[PDB]
RNA sequence: UCGA
DNA sequence: TGCATCCGTGAGTCGAGGGACCATAACGGACGGGCCTTGTCAAGC
DNA sequence: GCTTGACAAGGCCCGTCCGTTATGGTATAATGGGAGCTGTCACGGATGCA
């Protein structure tokens, strides 16, 4: 299973994470001691949800459950036990795909990588001086212990504040002079004991309080130090903090997990002194053995911990004011601070991200992202060069290729294919045991938790092995202590289980990965997660074979579980019968809206009367073919330059891709309107709207709302809504115009929902959610109407297409089939790609892919080639050229392979009919269609809305915004002679309530006027500087007159 | 400041969209009316001294929030926008509204290569 | 208009109150903010003393005062004797500045905590 | 030592003052009660001494005037001692209120205003302690401070009792009706209409800030998506083009007929005039200006020389 | 977060 | 009078997306009748 | 080409009605606050510490 960091994490929270939080919260007491409240956390209910999975997405709700615990309220003096179940909070459940539904939108919880708790030592040179060793005891939650060591044998303890001597903390926790020196070399400790005095057990708590809290008190020094490291519910090492203390310092005690042991502070000082004696290891901060990951089971444990602490303040403020008895325990627990704590984590936190649902490849990748940012991780400004590079401990755990380019280059990683996280939070990799030069591929792997660095010798999965005898190679390259070396095959210990263990699940879909560059393989893995689901997908011919596993783990593929006989198959359900209440129904969704405006259509695959197996595809998804995944189409390609139509990364396609419904996707948009409550009068949805005739009232059913199946275009009316007005401030021009022809204006105003510019399609869902029907509504709303419009988009000029090797491009021309070049059998060419971008970017694998897919086209065999071989030069060139020779041995196909030029044939011109001078490489390429279509990039504005303060035009496609003329754009016009264009762009086009009126009136009348006025943004800055206490004004230097000018008035 | 430079509009749901200048102006007048109340009823001098210290901190947080003391917050845990924090930053009035503006009669689109054309000529939809 | 140079100086307390107090046909001036109230919760109209007051910064709507009875374009340039709001355009609100009279002096934070602390 | 936390500075000046005993609260209350009768005489004498009782001492009725100032200074020091020493009680009460609307600094200053009022109304003859009676006045001045401050569009004091009354009835209906809540059951037990309850829920909404980040980063704010309350220049330009065409059909009429339609609706003057004010500047009485405008509006409705005022109907 |  | 330590100042440009309680008196808008003020209708000077 | 009595329509004006709103009070005793900062790099002053 590829999703185990989400399913096993939420399963741990429902049985171990929720029980541990309620056991530490209980019991609580009052100020006097009259009654006590303790919970029973291990007997909670977790009742049934309210709505369905598909119903919660359209009703704008969350798939959540109610949490109830039994609560026993006892009293100290009077014997009474009050058992009652009290509501705790709303907990959203994880769906079957591993996601959550928050406010009708599907969301994921990205796993965040942080540092592991423990002690870490570091050699630091602050200046050109001696060698200083530092320390840092990091807990899971609480204060930090930073031990430093200066020159001349002075070890200090810093607990944010100023540093202090090591004897001050070591004596205040409770110790003797003989219990320190017996377990310490004590000759180095005499230099820090001379210039520190010699305090007793009570002569150190007073001096500790004088420097931390600057009167000292004998009772104040004990309450300050115990609350930092020794008090419960304020300092936590964690289950993994106790494990890292017993490994580094080699401690004998274990299973403490709550209180910091004072013997552990003595062991951290002893390891720091011995670092000057050239013994001990300096820890690394970028090592994956020191870096942990956490998931939904751990991140939810911190939100209930800060949510129950707010509940502890109200539970102690209600058992003291009410001095009377006979009170119910259900009124002591207020669920309001804990409901708002869970709702803030799932909807308002940064780590809960919007789920990418373009294709099943992006859904599987987004659940396995390893990001180093979040509330407790790193910062965008605090990220440096060392944290973004690849550590040598990332071999097989984190993918070195798949990472987003730009700002987050290296901070957001991806988990590898065979990687696995244990219960402690460390990434593990499987390895096969090698015994005396023989790979023992018979038993289960070892799953080493990054402990193979300083102990084991690990070989990758690329060495030639024999059939159970020995290893063929005499020099095996291995890795030992983060360095590569070639040793004997009898000296190795472990070997990798797969050659795709290093790369992730999205990089493994690229065939011939070893022939492509690592920079273009980064782009090829990112463009595969943006491919739209087509209308009829097609499986690739040069697939790697891992597409079948990624389709079943995405959750959008109906699988069988019963091993039965299929009875009834239609377009909505599949009914089988289980055998060794026997009729289950598998529902099939038809054209459901996704998050990225794509389709989630499922098609039936099986027929009636067929034996099935557990793990068989019953119904494939939208971007999924039969069994395996399918994100694009296999069509003909040719690497030849046309007449400037493929000049700089441009694509020339044919007309055959248009009328054959190739690269044709279905996009479903969703519109929203609401009949709110205006204080002047309630708004309602009517059909008789003013100033709109029969040109737009054709699809309404006398209710103001459109019908199902009506073709809407740009500028129509979906929901006709009116709004009452109470202005009554008519100008004298409109009063004279209305008095002539009559037709007195009504009190309503047309606020109908309309279709935006460049939008069309067919309406498929006109679901209306009103009150008194069984659904909750937001306050200040009478009727909520939701309109879903689906449209069928073909492939056009301006769309961005790409392949699996980073050869992205934008189509500039769609030629007919008689103008495209044609093969010597008469078959035309679909895509005419440019061969100039190939040798400059090292995209060699895309030439191996098309030449192998052309061999699979004439044979019809659908090759499955795994990456990272076999014999050198005999597995990539002679595989392609050897299989192209077999396709040429057919009696009908003799023109496929040539002896002089192997990977080339003769191509004829379509316009003139003459052959070209040189042979051209042809093949069957697998191209994808990305989400960056030409329809979403069109924006234009003449005059629209304006800003609130600066009175400048707004910015945005969805709100009719204007393009920003920034500071780099002024410097280009200032370097030109364009002074009148610069004054026009800053005055009459932005921030002038007077200059915009006269400039617009000049074009309609036909006589332009010069000299625009003062812009509004300068007068805002003039009033802001006067409010800062600065007498700033503008004057005139005219003859015998120095007067201030009034820019505002 | 004039009230249009600290605008108070109402959203569609009924909530008001106030500015951070209104919360910093209200802290000055609430601590100034309390100081005039304590000086009238002959308050103890330990309360008048503490009231004048908070009046000193209210104006300094209004001018430059976080310059001398701690940064005051509101409902959300972000920093409040003072009078000086709207002109010095990258998102201030100088670098986002004076040197660079959003212009009218503008638009954008993706570009494709046009052959069989000339220079000083572009394709416009 | 057209200006030739911009000069910046330290604002005296007689200069800050010059922007605040405005001439009104009455006995006293009303251009001082004394209350922290902005608007009303029942109606969307401001109060007669506050940060959004109409007697200090001007009328909220065009040619309409706060109390009523002056909601026409006929009255231009007069002040209502019942309320005190000048009947003029609504664009005058972004040009008028009030003032807050303090009960204790307060040092400026730019001159004290600045570099190199010109107050010290 | 130098520090920056102003709450730590004020808490150090509180702890430097010794607390009062049980017998010292009775002693200081007698001088405050002696100060109550001293200010009541001055409040009764200021209505007949031209509001200037600086030397008018009715309590004495060089040695008597010096002893009167000694008793006035000693009585004001007793009220100075009772409020200053009981400042630890204000911190213990205001620490349970520093989460709703105000900070911890503003609650101690508002709670100290209730400690002054508790010192004047403290009656030592009843026998109760000072900490029992002053708790009712510190908690009253803190709760009144959240009702009057800590909100931009502030709500009255009686409205906060109405919101707290709905929250007690909704919790009451949750015990009787365990599932399926509604809004009509809450308005029935409150004896109010269904339209008043929508006004309570709208006024109880907290205001949002204009500079809050609406995304996952600090790239955009809330003020970038909010339109201004102003008319677009497309309606202000065509308003000027309406003057060029409305005055075109008026120049073809009579000069007497054009003068009636301009001053009536408010053209070329900025002010609307009635029918009687046009009749007083002319030598012709009523019922002529009405039938002239009835004749002027009749000829403009005919399809003759008025074809440009056809698509102006909005 | 994602494109150049 | 020179050497450490701390604090304040900077760190690319565009576009898309999503997102406590109660009692009592003062204050003010709503409702209703009276009073001119204003628009309209049919003949008659 | 103008003029006069008649018939309602409606805006202010001035009373009261009751919801709304500002203000003061309650008596066992109660007496110093929480919530993060701990992985950025470079330069320029300003203390301060010998
Ligand atoms: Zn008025």
């Amino acid at each position: 299973d590829l999703i185990e960091i989400q399913h096993a994490s939420f399963h741990w929270f429902l049985e171990e994470g929720l029980i541990e939080e309620l056991n530490s919260f209980s019991p609580i007491s009052d100020y006097t001691g009259k009654l006590e409240l303790h919970f029973l956390g291990k007997d909670y209910k977790l009742k049934q949800p309210k709505y369905d999975v598909d119903e919660s997405k359209r009703r704008d709700a969350s798939y959540s459950v109610q949490m109830y615990v039994p609560t026993r309220l006892i009293n100290k003096e009077t014997g009474e036990i009050k058992e009652q179940e009290v509501f705790i909070g709303d907990l959203p459940l994880m769906t079957e795909r591993g996601t959550f539904i928050i406010n009708g939108a599907e969301r994921v919880i990205v796993n965040q990588i942080v540092r592991s708790p423990g002690v870490y030592y570091k050699k630091e040179l602050d200046k050109n001086g001696r060698r200083t060793y530092s320390a840092s005891l990091i807990p899971n939650r609480g204060a930090w212990l930073k031990f430093e060591t200066d020159k001349n044998g002075l070890v200090y303890v810093r607990i944010k504040t100023r540093k202090l001597s090591a004897q001050v903390l070591l004596k205040a926790i409770g110790l003797s002079d003989n219990e320190i020196l017996d377990s310490l070399h004590p000759e180095f400790y005499q230099k820090t004991l001379d210039k520190e005095g010699n305090p007793t057990e009570e002569e150190a708590l007073v001096e500790l309080y004088k420097k931390l809290r600057p009167p000292p008190t004998v009772s104040g020094g004990q309450q300050l130090l115990e609350s930092r490291f020794f008090d419960p519910k304020r300092y936590d090492l964690g289950r993994v903090g106790r494990y890292k203390l017993n490994k580094k310092l080699r401690l004998n005690e274990a299973d403490t997990t709550r209180v910091l042991t004072p013997q552990d502070i003595l062991a951290a000082i002893n390891y720091l002194i011995n670092l000057e004696f050239d013994v001990g290891t300096t820890d690394d901060i970028d090592h994956l053995g020191n870096r942990r990951v956490r998931s939904v089971g751990e991140l939810l444990q911190n939100q209930i911990r800060v949510g129950l602490n707010r509940l502890e303040r109200i539970i102690r403020e209600r058992m003291t004011v009410s001095e009377s008895d006979a009170l119910t325990p259900a009124s002591l627990v207020n669920p309001k601070p804990l409901v708002a704590a869970i709702k803030e984590f799932f909807g308002s936190s940064q780590l809960s991200q919007f789920m990418d649902q373009t294709n099943p490849l992006a859904e599987l990748t987004h659940k396995r992202r390893i990001s180093a940012l979040g509330p407790g991780g790193l910062t965008r400004e605090r990220a440096g060069f060392a944290v973004r590079d690849i550590h040598p401990s990332h071999h097989g755990r984190i993918c070195p290729v798949e990472t987003p380019e730009g700002p987050n280059a290296g901070l957001i990683g991806s988990l590898a294919t065979c990687a696995r996280v244990n219960d402690y939070g460390f990434i593990e990799t499987p390895y096969f045991r090698v015994e005396s030069g023989r790979v023992r591929k018979d038993l289960d792997p070892v799953y080493l938790t990054a402990d193979e660095e300083d102990d084991m010798r690990v070989a990758p999965g690329d060495i030639p092995t024999d059939e159970e005898g020995n290893i063929i190679g005499e020099s095996v390259p291995i890795r030992y202590r983060q360095e590569f070396s070639t040793t004997s095959p009898e000296q190795v210990d472990y070997v990798a289980v797969s050659p795709v263990q290093i790369i992730s699940v999205a990089t493994s879909m690229i065939p011939f990965l070893e022939h492509d560059d690592a920079n273009r393989a980064l782009m090829g893995s990112n463009m595969q997660r943006q491919a739209v689901p087509l209308l009829r997908p097609e499986r690739p011919l040069v697939g790697t074979g891992l597409e079948a596993q990624a389709a079943r783990d995405s959750g959008m593929v109906i699988v069988s579980r019963t091993h039965g006989i299929v009875t009834y198959v239609d377009a909505t359900e599949i009914r089988v019968q289980p055998h060794s209440g026997e009729e289950i129904v598998y529902p099939i969704q038809k054209y459901q809206r996704s998050n990225q405006d794509t389709c989630l259509n499922q098609r039936p695959l099986v027929y009636a009367g067929e034996d099935v197996v557990p793990g068989q595809v019953l119904a494939d998804g939208s971007a999924t073919e039969g069994g395996e995944l399918a994100l694009g189409q296999n069509i003909l390609v040719a690497y030849m330059p046309w007449e400037g139509y493929n000049y700089e990364d441009a694509i020339l396609i044919s007309e055959r891709l248009v009328y054959d419904d190739v690269y044709t996707s279905i996009h479903i948009e969703k519109f929203e309107i609401e009949a709110r409550q205006t204080k002047l009068g309630p708004e309602e949805i009517t059909r008789e709207i003013p100033n709109v005739g029969e040109d737009a009232l054709r699809n309404l059913d006398e209710h103001g709302i459109i019908r199902i199946g009506a073709w809407v275009e740009s500028g129509d009316i979906l929901v006709g809504k009116v709004t009452p007005k109470g202005e009554a401030d008519q100008p004298p021009e409109e009063k004279l115009l209305r008095a002539i022809f009559g037709e007195k204006a009504r009190d309503v105003r047309d606020n109908s929902l309309r279709v935006p510019n460049g939008e069309k399609g067919r309406v498929v869902d006109v679901r209306v959610f009103t009150r008194e029907k069984g659904d909750e509504l937001p306050p200040g709303a009478n009727m909520v109407v939701r309109i879903y419009v689906a449209q069928k988009r073909k492939i056009q000029v301006g769309d961005k297409m790409a392949g699996r090797h980073g050869n992205k491009g934008i189509i500039s021309r769609i030629l007919p089939i008689e103008d495209m070049p044609y093969l010597p059998d008469g078959r035309p060419i679909d895509i005419a790609l440019n061969p100039l971008g190939v040798p400059s970017r090292m995209n060699v694998g895309q030439v191996f892919e098309c030449l192998l897919g052309w061999a699979g086209e004439n044979l019809g065999v659908r090759f499955k080639i795994t990456p990272f071989d076999m014999y050198g030069e005999e597995a990539s060139r002679d595989t392609v050229h050897g299989l192209l020779e077999e396709a040429s041995q057919r009696p009908n196909k003799d023109w496929v392979f040539n002896e002089n030029h192997p990977g080339k044939i003769q191509v004829f011109d379509g316009r003139t009919g003459e052959p070209f001078d040189r042979p051209i490489t042809v093949g069957q390429a697998y191209m994808l269609k990305l989400v960056h279509l030409v329809d979403d990039k069109i924006h234009a504005r003449s005059t629209g809305p304006y800003s609130l303060v600066t009175q400048q035009p707004l910015g945005g496609k969805a709100q009719q915004g204007g393009q920003r003329f920034g500071e780099m754009e002024v410097w280009a016009l200032e370097a030109y002679g364009a002074a009148y264009i610069l004054q026009e762009l800053l005055t009459v086009k932005s921030d002038d309530m007077q200059g915009r009126n006269e400039a617009l009136n000049a074009i309609v009348k036909g006589k332009s006027i010069p000299r625009p006025g003062t812009p509004e943004s300068f007068k805002v800055l003039m009033r802001e500087l006067q409010s800062l206490g600065l007498d700033i004004a503008a004057h005139k230097v005219q003859l015998s007159e120095d007067g201030e000018s009034a820019d505002a008035e | 400041i004039p009230p249009d430079l600290r605008p108070m509009v109402q959203l569609d749901g009924g909530r008001f969209a106030t500015s951070d200048l209104n919360d910093l102006y209200r802290r000055v007048i609430n601590r100034n009316n309390r100081l005039a109340r304590l000086q009238e009823i002959l308050a103890p001098e330990i309360i008048v001294r503490n009231e004048k210290r908070m009046l000193q901190e209210a104006v300094d947080a209004l001018i430059d929030n976080g310059r001398r003391g701690r940064t005051v917050v509101g409902a959300n845990n972000r920093a409040l926008k003072s009078l000086s924090d709207i002109i010095e930053g990258k998102q201030g009035r100088f670098r986002q509204n004076l040197l660079g503006k959003r212009v009218d009669y503008s638009g954008r689109s993706v570009i494709v290569v046009g052959p069989n054309l000339k220079i000083y000529q572009c394709g416009l939809p | 208009p057209r200006f030739d140079y911009v000069k910046i100086a330290i604002a005296s307390p007689e200069r800050i109150r010059q922007w605040g107090e405005r001439t009104l046909p009455n006995g006293t001036v009303v251009g001082e903010v004394t209350k922290p109230e902005t608007i009303n919760y029942r109606t969307l109209k401001p109060e007669m003393d506050g940060l959004f007051c109409e007697k200090i910064f001007g009328p909220s709507k065009d040619w309409e005062c706060w109390c009523g009875k002056y909601k026409r374009v006929r009255h231009r340039g007069i002040v209502c004797e019942r309320c005190g709001v000048e009947v003029t355009e609504s664009r005058v609100r972004r040009h008028r500045m009030g003032y807050i009279k303090l009960a204790a002096p307060v040092t400026h934070v730019w001159y004290l905590k600045g570099i190199p602390s010109y107050l010290s | 030592p130098y520090t920056e936390d102003s709450i730590r500075i004020y808490l150090q000046e509180i702890g430097r003052i010794r607390l009062l005993r049980a017998e010292e609260e009775i002693e200081l209350a007698r001088q405050i009660a002696d100060l109550l009768e001293l200010e009541l005489i001055r409040d009764n004498l200021t209505l007949q001494l031209e509001r200037q009782p600086s030397e008018l001492e009715w309590g004495k009725q060089n040695k008597n005037f010096a002893a009167f100032r000694r008793r006035l200074f000693l009585d004001r020091r007793a009220k100075d001692k009772m409020v200053q020493s009981n400042l630890r009680l204000v911190v213990s009460i205001a620490k349970k209120y520093m989460n709703r609307g105000l900070s911890f600094q503003d609650l101690i200053q508002e709670g100290s205003l209730g400690l002054i009022r508790a010192a004047e109304k403290f009656d030592h003859e009843k026998g109760y302690k000072f900490s029992t009676y002053a708790t009712w006045w510190i908690r009253q001045a803190i709760t009144r401070a959240i009702a009057d401050q800590s909100r931009t569009i502030r709500l009255p004091v009686h409205l906060y009792e109405t919101i707290s009354r709905i929250k007690k009835t909704t919790k009451l209906l949750s015990q009787e009706m365990r599932r399926k809540p509604t809004e009509e059951e809450i308005a029935e037990k409150m004896e109010m209409t269904i339209e008043k309850l929508r006004f309570i829920a709208k006024s109880a909404q907290l205001p949002i800030s204009l500079e809050t980040p609406i995304g996952k980063e600090e790239d955009s704010r809330l003020g970038d998506f909010i339109e201004a309350d102003g008319e677009t220049p497309e309606d202000e330009v065509s308003k000027n083009l309406l003057r060029e065409d409305l005055e075109n059909v008026l120049d073809t009429l009579s000069p007497r007929e054009r003068d009636v339609l301009r001053l009536r609706y408010g053209l070329d003057d900025g002010r609307m005039k009635t029918l009687e004010e046009i009749g007083q500047i002319f030598n012709v009485t009523r019922e002529r200006i009405r039938q002239i405008e009835a004749k002027a509006l009749r000829k403009l409705r005919h399809p003759n020389r008025n074809s440009i005022l056809k698509e102006y109907i909005r």
